[PDB]
């Protein structure tokens, strides 16, 4: 049970990040490019069983864009970023539906209006309509706070299994096993290396 | 976790040194609970991401184990573990753990030894 | 093994290259990665475009040909003219052939839909490049072919909708705006043959994908047709009868619908008026007849989520809306056409009962439209009273939880404090808030009825529910206003009081927050009632000081903000005394204010400061507002005073606890400023030096260990605690000094001791150690009395502009808040002092420049707009000079790396978002040489003597042009700087002007005529 997911929107949106965020947990703060596009499985647990979305997380800057819509034959599913503390990337949104729907045709898509954790927001809540004359699912999310992560993706979930009570559910967890030099160098490097955004309520 | 009696929960953000780059990168937040088996009384910490859920650790709080201050702050603990199976095969991982207050991070430290001393017999 | 495709020193394998297209499409990891590598090369090699034809022709991998098509598509967008003419023919013929040929063959023609659509979308880039002017017969033949084959007809279809787009939707960024123009005349000469097929397509069938097809390319054309064509022809029956029946076409034929209720069309007109009803009048009949009755239970079928259901629901909704908001008048006053004007509001109403929050902005925002009608119309709200009457249910029980309300239900039926703010629910509890108010306006019994009756079935416990008494709470404290002093005085004694019964009776922790964080709200937003209520306001307090002791985190942070979000209303009642009561509540407060916010967080107890602070400051008699302040501050104080003893006694403060201590005095006076301003000065002046010669030892401090533990030292608790102190200090004098009135005192008393304390620090510290904080107190120091120290000004400078610029002249990112507080201060030194950069030397000077420039290049909107204003400002400021050595000596130097660099990022495709200020500051660069503004000439015996600057700008502005972008022809930069220098004092038509350049630069053989337009 797998499904190809593009993502697009403007270079600097915040998407690989998004990404990352749902692989690992981390959040990476600095911003490297994505040179065309990267390909990573991502798998959710449910209620319905699991689901693996393949997701391609392509190139945002024009001069980075390899294959462009290339990437979206036989896409099954969407998520369009853009950055809420730059307009420029809303405006763009309407751009990167057109090239997107042009290959796919009927997909399930999503927008999502990326770092609402900063405080000088400029694209205004009221502003965001584009999604409504489109059938676009359309949230407010923070990569770097977690704001409303999870919710593309449950939504999409919801779409493609076609089961609208669909929910993540807790994996079961295995018990675990019961099992030094460089250890002690390892520690004293980990330990005086400052941990990241000490004043994060968490 | 039907079989198992949680001892203790806090919420918490955790951390995994990647020794490559030399920084610290987030695994999770959410709550870290300590779990003792029924079965066997063995103590396991287990801790799940919000909102998806997923395992982001699941290690026995091995005796072995020592908490270490970070230079950087008076609300979390540093530790080498030899084996969590949070992705799958057992890893080796430098963690690092994080809690809202001093408080809870002096409290975590003592359940983690009480837990320590429980896994000892 | 898959590189092999990269050598095109020996032909290409086709195969080779499908098993790379296949890996790359069909693989996974490494041998994935390694393909899409290899394609990318594949692709950008610039003479790949001579393969694609023999991809196309060999290749068995429909993905291969996509690739090709899009090596095609880049071809013809950027390179098109480049080509030898026969290349140009060859091309086109082997692109129209493939599309004859896959249509022609059944089985491609229905397996094939993504090869073919991108075959099509690049037909339609010949088009945009050969169409009309060297392709004339293309529609006729288009149109004459049609008929010859269902499989092409329908691919026409499609064809003309991408051609569509590209001429009027998309055509704005893509094209000069004389080419767009050309594109437009020639779709609009020939789209009278184009509507007749497509109307013929229509009439002689039903359901199919050809009719869709046609379908989809009608929604593109209402854009922009004339409107003769839809209401002079028979198609709005066709439309909103026939295609509303099969429902493989309802979907696009309701989006078609939805545009025709957006068409410009004569408004005197009653026969025209007539058939706007009837295709609406036909619509809802159909969705009654063959989709689901008005009273069918949407809620229920959106959440059952079958098919297309939700789609249509949308569309639905988007169709109802639409229509009703331009329309509905026309249904108003002819009583045959009530029962479709209510129907149609019924439909809405049952839409708005869906749970899907995007939806429901959506049906809400019509809802407001109608609602704010109604308040103003004569003779129309009651029309809509049975309409209006439902939607008040519908928003009482849909109320999403406002801010304040801090409580929220955990997933284990545990009512727990948030974790974050509910960002995203803001606007719509504005726009809920609005409607409401406007409908309660409307019928304001019915709105009490409703609500009265609903609390009601809370307390007898009939309806008791934590969902239903939180919707009704926030609904009734969304109304607040809405009802006259008189009438609310008797509606919230009511609702009050069953609110107090409902808190007897439910008891148990999660229960009382529930209740309490309901009460508080009401309360919170009803500051009329409170100010003509004196013992209750006093209660209510005297509550929320209890709830400020509560175990409960959540009801205690609330308690705080209503106390404060209260007292912002109703001030003036704390600091009056009362009748009957000994003193006024201010007393009462301070007295007792260890007590009651000794269970409260730091960030709390400021807050409740703050709160104190607004009603102070009522007092508007010096003396007694001064004993006041003196009595709110005797506890920070008293603490202040005994720590300057031990500091002053030894810097040893190296106290964790201490300094947390200090970090909270300090964050205590931030607080009460805050809401006293100007008022605070006497509070100020009693810590001022004690408080800067603690940053001076604090400063030490945090130097001492730096320099025995490192760099690191700056991550620790203790010095990250130490900072704070600083940063604090900084914030507190910042903050005075943004709301002073006598600034006098502000320059003879504050400003020299704080430069003293603060600039030679920032400036010898490490970069690490520096506090952007300080540049931000400069900022507020240079805005409000920078007139007033030009020495000050030009201290500040020296001690914080190179070392700053060096910390942030390396890249982009690294000190993100020293960068942006650091063009800030540029930004006002160079408004309000600017002789301060006058006394700079020259190489200082240069910096200046340097730094300016530097901004501009930044993606990062906060400090790129405060450089293009810096630019534009600092013009200005040389331009007021007149004919002075200083500015000749700056246009000399400078005015020419002024518009290169301004150039630059206009024309790098990075710098979108700056566009506006970028032609700002290049039309009044170029308009100072065309108003002869600069007194001596720009160049060097480089040009004969009697050159003028404008002459001179041309030929610096052609040259530095043709070698910029080398693929433009002389004429093209030439008719682009004529126009551009002719339209300076014209940014509109100057802006339009830049915005064809752009296009032009991206593709080769621009028409230099396009610069014309007009
Ligand atoms: C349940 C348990 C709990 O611990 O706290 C409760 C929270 C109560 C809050 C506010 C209430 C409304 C404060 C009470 C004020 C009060 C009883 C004032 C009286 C002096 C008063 O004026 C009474 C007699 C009249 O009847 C009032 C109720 C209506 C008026 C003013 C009539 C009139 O003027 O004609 C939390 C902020 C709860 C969680
Ligand atoms: N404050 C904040 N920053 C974010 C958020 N999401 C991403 N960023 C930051 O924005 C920058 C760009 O992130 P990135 O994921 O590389 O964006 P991208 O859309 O993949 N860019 P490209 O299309 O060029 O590959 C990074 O510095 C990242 O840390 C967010 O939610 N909040
Ligand atoms: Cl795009
Ligand atoms: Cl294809
Ligand atoms: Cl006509
Ligand atoms: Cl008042
Ligand atoms: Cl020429
Ligand atoms: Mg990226």
């Amino acid at each position: 049970v797998q499904f190809k997911l593009v993502l697009v929107g403007d270079g600097g949106t915040g998407k690989t990040t998004f990404v990352k965020r749902h692989l690992t947990g981390e959040f990476e703060k600095k911003y490297v490019a994505t040179l065309g596009v990267e390909v990573h499985p991502l798998v959710f647990h449910t209620n319905r069983g699991p689901i693996k979305f393949n997701v391609w997380d392509t190139a945002g800057q024009e001069k980075f864009g390899g294959l462009r819509d290339g990437y979206y034959i036989q896409a099954q599913c969407a998520i369009i970023m853009f950055d809420v503390t730059s307009r420029v990337t809303y405006k763009n949104v309407p751009n990167w539906h057109r090239d997107l729907v042009r290959v796919c045709e009927n997909i399930p898509i999503v927008l999502c209006g990326n770092k609402v954790d900063i405080k000088d927001r400029k694209v205004k809540a009221k502003s965001i309509v584009f999604h409504r004359k489109k059938n676009l699912q359309y949230y407010d999310i923070s990569a770097k706070s977690n704001y409303n992560f999870e919710k593309p993706f449950l939504w999409l979930a919801r779409k493609l299994i076609g089961d609208p009570n669909l929910e993540f559910v807790a994996m079961p967890a295995l018990a675990p096993p019961e099992v030094a030099a460089q250890y002690e160098h390892d520690l004293e490097v980990a330990q005086t290396t400052a941990l990241p955004d000490e004043d994060d309520d968490l | 976790e039907e079989d198992e009696e949680v001892l203790y929960k806090v919420r918490a953000k955790l951390f995994r040194f990647d020794k490559d780059a030399k920084e610290w990168k987030e695994r999770g937040t959410g709550d870290c609970k300590f779990l003792k088996n029924k079965k066997t009384n063995k103590v396991r910490i287990l801790m799940r991401r919000d909102k998806t859920l997923k395992i982001c650790a699941n290690h026995i709080i091995a005796p072995e184990y020592t908490l270490k201050p970070n230079v950087g702050s008076d609300r979390s603990w540093v530790y080498a573990c030899t084996a969590d199976i949070a992705e799958g095969e057992a890893e080796a991982f430098t963690f690092a753990i994080r809690f809202g207050s001093k408080e809870n991070a002096d409290k975590f430290k003592e359940e983690f030894e009480k837990a320590q001393e429980i896994n000892k017999k | 093994a898959m590189e092999g495709i990269l050598d095109f020193s020996n032909d290409l394998d086709i195969a080779l290259l499908d098993q790379v297209v296949s890996t790359f499409y069909q693989g996974s990891g490494v041998q994935q990665k390694q393909a899409q590598e290899i394609l990318t090369k594949f692709q950008d090699n610039p003479d790949a475009w001579q393969k694609a034809d023999q991809i196309l022709q060999f290749s068995t991998n429909p993905q291969s040909k996509f690739i090709a098509l899009s090596i095609l598509d880049k071809l013809i967008t950027r390179k098109w003219k480049l080509l030898p003419n026969d290349h140009r023919i060859g091309i086109r013929n082997f692109v129209v052939g493939m599309i004859i040929s896959m249509c022609q063959d059944d089985e491609v023609f229905k397996t094939q839909k993504n090869l073919i659509n991108k075959s099509d979308l690049t037909l339609v880039q010949i088009l945009k490049q050969e169409w009309p002017q060297n392709w004339p017969e293309f529609i006729p033949e288009l149109i004459g072919s049609s008929s010859s084959s269902v499989n092409v007809c329908e691919n026409n279809m499609i064809v003309l909708k991408l051609l569509s787009e590209e001429v009027f939707d998309f055509s704005a960024e893509q094209m000069t705006q004389a080419k767009a123009l050309h594109l437009k005349n020639s779709m609009s000469k020939e789209f009278e043959q184009i509507f007749k097929l497509c109307f013929q397509v229509l009439e002689q069938g039903s359901s199919s994908s050809l009719i869709v097809a046609t379908l989809e390319s009608l929604l593109r054309y209402l854009h922009w047709i004339p409107y003769r064509y839809i209401y002079e022809t028979n198609i709005l029956e066709l439309l909103s009868t026939k295609f509303m029946t099969s429902p493989d076409t309802r979907a696009i034929t309701l989006k078609c619908l939805t545009e025709v209720s957006n068409l410009k069309i004569p408004q005197d007109n009653d026969l025209i008026k007539r058939q706007t009803v009837l295709f609406f009048q036909n619509t809802l009949q159909q969705i009654a007849t063959s989709v689901m009755p008005v009273t069918a239970d949407l809620k229920a079928t959106y959440a059952n989520a079958n098919g297309n259901d939700q789609s249509f629901l949308q569309d639905l909704a988007m169709f109802l809306t639409t229509y009703l908001a331009r329309n509905r008048a026309l249904l108003e006053s002819d009583e045959s056409l009530r029962e479709l004007l209510l129907n149609a509001h019924q439909y809405l109403i049952q839409l708005s009962k869906i749970e899907e929050r995007e939806l429901f902005k959506t049906t809400l925002d019509y809802w407001h439209n109608l609602v704010a009608d109604l308040f103003y119309e004569p003779l129309k709200k009651h029309i809509y009273e049975e309409i209006c009457s439902q939607l008040r249910l519908v928003i009482i029980e849909n109320m999403v939880r406002p801010e304040e309300v801090l409580v929220v239900e955990n997933d284990e039926g545990e009512i727990v404090r948030e974790f974050v703010k509910e960002s995203d629910t803001i606007q719509l509890y504005k726009s809920e808030r609005e409607v409401l108010v406007y409908l309660t306006h409307l019928n304001v019994i019915d709105t009490e009825e409703i609500m009265i009756s609903k609390l009601a079935r809370q307390i007898d416990g009939s309806e008791w529910s934590w969902h239903n008494i939180n919707t009704l709470s926030w609904a009734i404290g969304s109304i607040s206003g809405t009802m006259s002093e008189d009438t609310e005085k008797r509606f919230v004694v009511t609702v009050i009081k069953d609110l107090l019964d409902l808190c007897v009776k439910k008891s148990g922790k999660d229960n009382e927050a529930v209740v309490a964080s309901d009460i508080m709200y009401v309360v919170g937003q009803y500051p009329r009632f409170l100010k003509a209520h004196w013992n209750f306001l006093r209660t209510v307090i005297l509550q929320l000081f209890e709830f400020m002791h509560e175990t409960h985190e959540g009801v205690q942070d609330m308690a705080c903000d209503t106390f404060i979000k209260i007292v912002q209303k109703c001030k003036y009642h704390f600091v009056i005394q009362q009748p009957r009561e000994s003193e006024p509540f201010i007393q009462t407060i301070i007295r007792d204010i260890q007590k009651t916010t000794a269970d409260l967080q730091p960030q709390q107890v400021h807050t409740f400061y703050k709160a104190c602070g607004i009603i102070i400051s009522e007092e508007r008699s010096v003396a007694e507002r001064n004993r006041l302040l003196s009595d709110l501050m005797q506890l920070p104080n008293m603490a202040w005073d005994t720590i300057v003893e031990q500091s002053t006694a030894n810097p040893t403060l190296l106290d964790s606890e201490t300094v947390k201590i200090i970090a909270n005095i300090i964050k205590t006076n931030v607080a009460v400023c805050t809401s006293m301003g100007a008022d605070f000065y006497p509070q100020l002046g009693h810590i001022y030096y004690n408080m800067l010669q603690l940053y001076r030892a604090v400063s030490s401090m945090i130097s001492a260990q730096v320099a025995a533990e490192g760099l690191i030292a700056t991550k620790t608790p203790k010095v990250r605690g130490l900072r704070t102190i600083k940063k604090e200090i900084l914030k507190l004098v910042e903050t005075y000094i943004s709301k002073a009135r006598n600034l006098d005192d502000v320059v003879k008393v504050l400003v020299e001791p704080l430069l003293n304390a603060v600039l030679e620090d920032y400036m010898n510290n490490v970069p690490d150690a520096r506090d952007a904080e300080v540049l931000n107190c400069m900022t507020t120091v240079v805005e409000k009395v920078g007139h007033m120290i030009p020495q000050g000004v030009i201290l500040i400078l020296q001690s914080v502009f190179e070392c700053t610029l060096d910390m942030i002249n390396k890249d982009f990112t690294e000190y993100p808040e020293h960068r942006v507080e650091f063009y800030k201060l540029l930004k006002v030194i160079n408004e309000k002092s600017f002789a301060a950069f006058l006394e700079l030397p020259p190489a200082a000077f240069k910096l200046f420049v340097d730094a300016i420039c530097w901004a501009f290049k930044h993606n990062n909107r906060d400090v790129e707009v405060n450089g293009l204003q810096i630019a534009l400002d600092l013009v200005k400021n040389i331009e007021r000079m007149g004919n002075v050595p200083f500015a000749n000596e700056f246009h000399k130097n400078y005015f020419f790396i002024f518009v290169s660099e301004t150039f630059f990022v206009l024309t790098d495709s990075d710098h979108k978002s700056g566009f506006s200020k970028q032609a700002l500051l290049l039309m009044k660069l170029i308009s100072l040489v065309y108003d002869n503004k600069i007194s001596v000439p720009l160049y060097q015996a480089e040009v004969p003597q009697g050159t003028s600057n404008q002459v001179y700008l041309s030929q610096y502005l052609a040259n530095m042009l043709s070698n910029a972008f080398p693929h433009l022809t002389s004429e093209q930069i030439a008719s682009f700087l004529s126009a551009l220098t002719k339209q300076c004092k014209d940014l509109v038509v100057f802006k339009g002007t830049l915005r064809d350049f752009l296009v032009q630069i991206k593709e080769v053989g621009g028409d230099p005529t396009d610069y014309l337009f007009a």
